[PDB]
RNA sequence: GGCUGUCGUCAGCUCGUGUUGUGAAAUGUUGGGUUAAGUCCCGCAACGAGCGCAACCCUUAUCCUUUGUUGCCAGCGGUCCGGCCGGGAACUCAAAGGAGACUGCCAGUGAUAAACUGGAGGAAGGUGGGGAUGACGUCAAGUCAUCAUGGCCCUUACGACCAGGGCUACACACGUGCUACAAUGGCGCAUACAAAGAGAAGCGACCUCGCGAGAGCAAGCGGACCUCAUAAAGUGCGUCGUAGUCCGGAUUGGAGUCUGCAACUCGACUCCAUGAAGUCGGAAUCGCUAGUAAUCGUGGAUCAGAAUGCCACGGUGAAUACGU
């Protein structure tokens, strides 16, 4: 199968999907620095797995950290293999 | 290889899809994790089944999966209870009561897996080919579908050089979008190496 | 004389776009009549869902919404500031047709 | 009359019919029945070959007006006439066209 | 009749005048000889407009926020002849059989997503 | 051919018979721009004094000596194949064919309109600049270098 | 296996029957024009057909059926002078569907034919302007390092987790692009100058400072509604008149802001210092067919973050194609 293996990026960017669209504006306070948070933003050093910061372009068919598009996850290079497939708005290759 | 996959060319036409849909864009991921088990964990067992097809649609958090069978003498099995079992299993994997329907099939001249794989069978049967290849020929004609072409793999024997042969006869626009063209690979692991058929057929028109 | 074509996206936003979408347009002077029972309805875009062989169930998807009725003939100037200002309803399209 | 017309398109059936309409009026009475000629009239023998020879091979007789210069071994029934004076010729398909009309009796 | 009219051309959002007299033309709170006398846009900016009636001869409050400077040339083209229907009524079919509402081609052409400049080879020829 | 004939004539220039700025632009034709180089002569040589320093009136045509060529290309069939074969700068192409090739590169190379360009490029030969006058160090390589099979 | 580059958007590759030849084979597909052309037509012992091309696909050149929310504000009330509210959806803009270009026509060249030419009709004349569409093959081409994959090892492991570096290090050369070498430019002043896009883990409106970086505060939006976003080369205003230059910006510090636990090798960005080589580049060579070159920037995807790369948008805008 292998697409387990080269799921690395999946579980990085999932779980924080709806933790702040919701509370950013009740908690602006709290999401913006009041300056300096220099204990409680460095909390993020404790997960080494996982993270906004650790966004890697999830790809589970090779697992590399290329070919994402948070709009909605397109390809972009393997297109030459899939160009058929319709699933190239907004960004094409660029020969015309 | 500069040839296209016509199911893939095939998306906007009303020949069945396989992953295509309209929903939240919050809601990717776990769908197609979903989408990509189902499918894996749905024909791995149906060895034995020889089902024509199964697809899996999910529109807007709905599933209508469609099943159509080939011959109910291998698929009716011990009085269904195999298709029981897949069925309260893909409906706890998804969690949900998922309306599977049966459609029954027959005639199996003019499916693209049925003649793949009876080739692969008659390859692996240590016989003769072409004569079978002009034989599927011959009986996808006779019972119309005018126009159909075959091609096999190489590595015959205790030899390492390959030939590609195809004995196209008919129509068989590739090209075309309105063609309701059917193809499906299919490969057999020989005594030596492994040998791959391709079919294609052109069933009429809309 | 107020038809609409609405285009249907997904269910989450229709449920509150089905009323939230024209419901910032009336205060207390505008001449909105307020909402319409409106039975069960099929308005999307001119895509089916999986056309097939079979011709009759033209499967299609299912959405509740509710065309606009505005029909405003003297809104207020402080009743309409915020006509289109919602924070809410994501699909918003009014596509009124004489 | 039912499917080029209007069923799918028309710019494109147009110029499909525009296309196939000096098709239509080639082959305006061979394509009445199956064929298989029973005999041939062409008006000359060297300019039309092609068509004693094809006659030949099947052996299907040809009551050519053979030309005065042309090959007289390919038509068993060779007419010693004229290929020129419009009228003479006009005069003779006329004759054999009022004999053939009479002769079913 | 007061002869008011829109116009553009690149999705442009004028606000075109045309009214006897009205000597002043205020081109988007320009000047006149910084848009149409003694300087780069003198007759570029006109060179349609040379065509129809003389700009100078009809006011023009224009407050044209939309175009490059030909851009903005095509969007007065079209707004006064898309404005000066109430002068002429019968010009929806003159003007549209004398070549002056049609969206002239002296533009970048409309594009779906493609190259630098979709009809040619962009600056880096090097394959 | 037998015989060859000579250029069409053309009419001079009611100002001042100034065939060089005429044939500068002339040939230059586009989109209707002569009005534009018309209505332009005038009014950049009323500031071109102070603009660069000196009038288009005796300065024009004092930085374009060089451009007057001596040999010229011309394509002849000889030997069974085309050849250049430069012969002396016959009247029909000693001034046309290189005065077609001026405004070829000094177009559109800094500036939004014309207005400025065609009357800054020439006004600048005065100060060892401009383009019209180099354009005659290409001509030299196929000619006088080739002898022996010219 | 699949995919890609290659001849190659090149006009191509074959077959059935018939015909000619004892035969291998040939014709079809050798010729004329269109010519981009096995597209098309004509002539033709060839007739047709199967794949390639064209159109059948998307965008654009005009108008129309349907239609106005945020967008335009024709006309009506003042103008909360930006058209803000209703309101008209005439209509700019927008789309659910179409027509309009199709040798359609006048005349001539041309075997009368085909085709071409001169003209007219119309916004659009001889695919109106661009794309998606790469054949038989093709090179032991590359790809087992994207994946799968026959065979070759072994599983206390040429398996791996972790912590530094390295793909950017130099002794040089090569390929690409950018920067310039300026005054067709540089300075500050006034000035109207875009679109497609992207974004509830986001831009961040506005407010205060930082020459700035960006920070303290912050509405908005689920996006024809809130932000990137003001446009630039340009013009008039004073300037140097070619000054190794107010050009150019590498380059060797500091003060510093942010991204990030942490960034000399291996973050970005701003100000002061830095004012070097380079003042149009030899041998030479390459790209260019109308919006062509030539440019000016704008952003989007890639982004914890780090473009001169790539993608996408506009602003303007010429000649060369006589010729095989």
């Amino acid at each position: 199968a292998k697409q387990s293996m080269k799921a690395r990026e999946v579980k990085r960017v999932a779980l924080a999907d709806k933790y702040f669209a919701k509370r950013a504006e009740l908690k602006a306070i709290i999401s913006d620095v009041n300056a300096r948070w220099n204990a409680v933003l460095k909390l993020q050093t404790l997960p080494r797995d996982s993270s906004p910061s650790r966004q890697r372009n999830r790809c589970r068919q090779t697992g590399r950290p290329h070919g994402f598009l948070r709009k909605f996850g397109l390809s972009r290079i393997k297109v030459r293999e899939a160009a058929m497939r319709g699933e190239i708005p907004g960004l094409k290759k660029a020969s015309w | 290889g500069q040839k296209v996959h016509p199911n893939g060319i095939r998306l906007g036409i009303v020949k069945p899809w396989n992953s295509t849909w309209f929903a939240n864009t919050k809601e990717f991921a776990d769908n197609l994790d979903s989408d990509f088990k189902v499918r894996q964990y749905l024909t791995k067992e149906l060895a034995k089944a020889s089902v024509s097809r199964i697809v899996i649609e999910r529109p807007a958090k709905s599933i209508r999966v469609t099943i159509h069978t080939a011959r109910p003498g291998i698929v009716i099995g011990k009085k269904g209870e195999d298709v029981e079992k897949l069925r309260k299993v893909v409906a706890d994997i998804a969690g949900v009561p998922a309306q599977i329907n049966i459609a029954e099939v027959r005639k199996p001249e003019l499916d693209a897996k049925l003649v793949a794989d009876s080739i692969t069978s008659q390859l692996e049967r240590r016989v003769m080919f072409r004569r079978a290849m002009k034989r599927a020929v011959q009986n996808a004609m006779r019972l119309g579908a005018k126009g159909i072409k075959v091609e096999v793999s190489g590595r015959l024997g205790g030899a390492e050089i390959a030939r590609t042969e195809w004995y196209r006869e008919g129509r068989v626009p590739l090209h075309t979008l309105r063609a309701d063209i059917d193809y499906n690979t299919s490969e057999a692991h020989t005594t030596y190496g492994v040998i791959g058929v391709k079919v294609w057929i052109f069933k009429g028109e809309i | 004389r107020i038809r609409i074509r609405l285009k249907a996206f997904d269910h989450r936003l229709i449920d509150q776009a089905t009323a939230e979408i024209v419901e910032t347009a009336k205060r207390t002077g505008a001449q909105v009549r307020g909402p319409i029972p409106l039975p069960t309805r099929k308005e999307r875009f001119t895509v089916l869902i999986s056309p097939h062989v079979n011709k009759d169930a033209r499967d299609q998807y299912e959405i509740r919404t509710h065309l606009r009725l505005v029909d405003i003939v003297e809104p207020t100037e402080k009743t309409v500031d915020a006509l289109m200002r919602l924070d809410l309803a994501a699909g918003v399209d009014v596509q009124i047709s004489l | 009359q039912d499917g080029t017309f209007d069923k799918l398109t028309k710019k494109e059936a147009l110029m499909r019919t525009r296309e196939l309409e000096k098709l239509e009026n080639s082959l305006g009475g061979i394509k009445d029945m199956g064929g298989l000629p029973d005999a041939l009239f062409v008006i000359d023998a060297d300019h039309e070959h092609i068509a004693i020879k094809e006659a030949n091979n099947l052996g299907i007789p040809v009551f050519a007006i053979v030309d005065t210069n042309s090959d007289p071994d390919g038509v068993d029934f060779v007419i010693p006439g004229n290929d020129d004076a419009i009228r003479a010729v006009t005069l003779y398909l006329g004759a054999v066209a009022a004999t053939v009309r009479e002769g079913r009796s | 009749n007061q002869y008011y009219g829109t116009g553009r051309r690149k999705s442009s959002a004028a606000r075109v005048f045309i009214k006897p007299g009205n000597g002043k033309i205020v081109i988007n709170q320009r000047s006149l000889e910084q848009y149409f006398g003694r300087e780069t846009a003198r007759m570029v900016v006109r060179q349609p407009l040379e065509l129809v009636d003389m700009v100078e001869k009809l006011d023009l409050y224009i407050t044209v926020k939309g175009g490059g400077i030909s851009g903005q040339a095509g969007a007065i083209r079209h707004g006064i002849t898309r404005a000066l229907m109430e002068y002429d009524e019968s010009l929806r079919s003159e003007l549209r059989k004398a070549g002056f509402v049609t969206r002239d081609a002296r533009q970048v052409e409309r594009k779906k997503v493609g190259l630098r400049k979709a009809r040619r080879r962009p600056q880096f020829s090097k394959r | 051919r037998r015989r060859v004939i000579g250029q069409r004539k053309i009419l001079p220039d009611p100002k001042f018979g100034s065939e060089l700025l005429a044939k500068f632009v002339n040939i230059l034709m586009v989109d209707g721009k002569k009005s534009t180089a018309e209505s332009i002569v005038y009014s950049a040589l009323e500031t071109l004094a102070q603009r660069s320093g000196k009038s288009e009136l005796e300065a024009f045509e004092v930085a374009l000596e060089n451009v007057r060529p001596t040999v010229e290309v011309k394509s002849r069939r000889v030997g069974g194949s085309t050849y250049q074969v430069p012969v002396e700068v016959r009247p029909v192409r000693r001034n046309a064919l290189a005065m077609r090739w001026i405004v070829e590169a000094a177009r559109k190379r800094g500036d939004k309109s014309m207005a400025l360009r065609l009357a800054n490029e020439l006004s600048d030969a005065a100060e060892n600049k401009g383009t019209a006058v180099k354009k005659r160090e290409d001509v030299h390589r196929m000619a006088e270098a080739n002898k022996a099979f010219a």
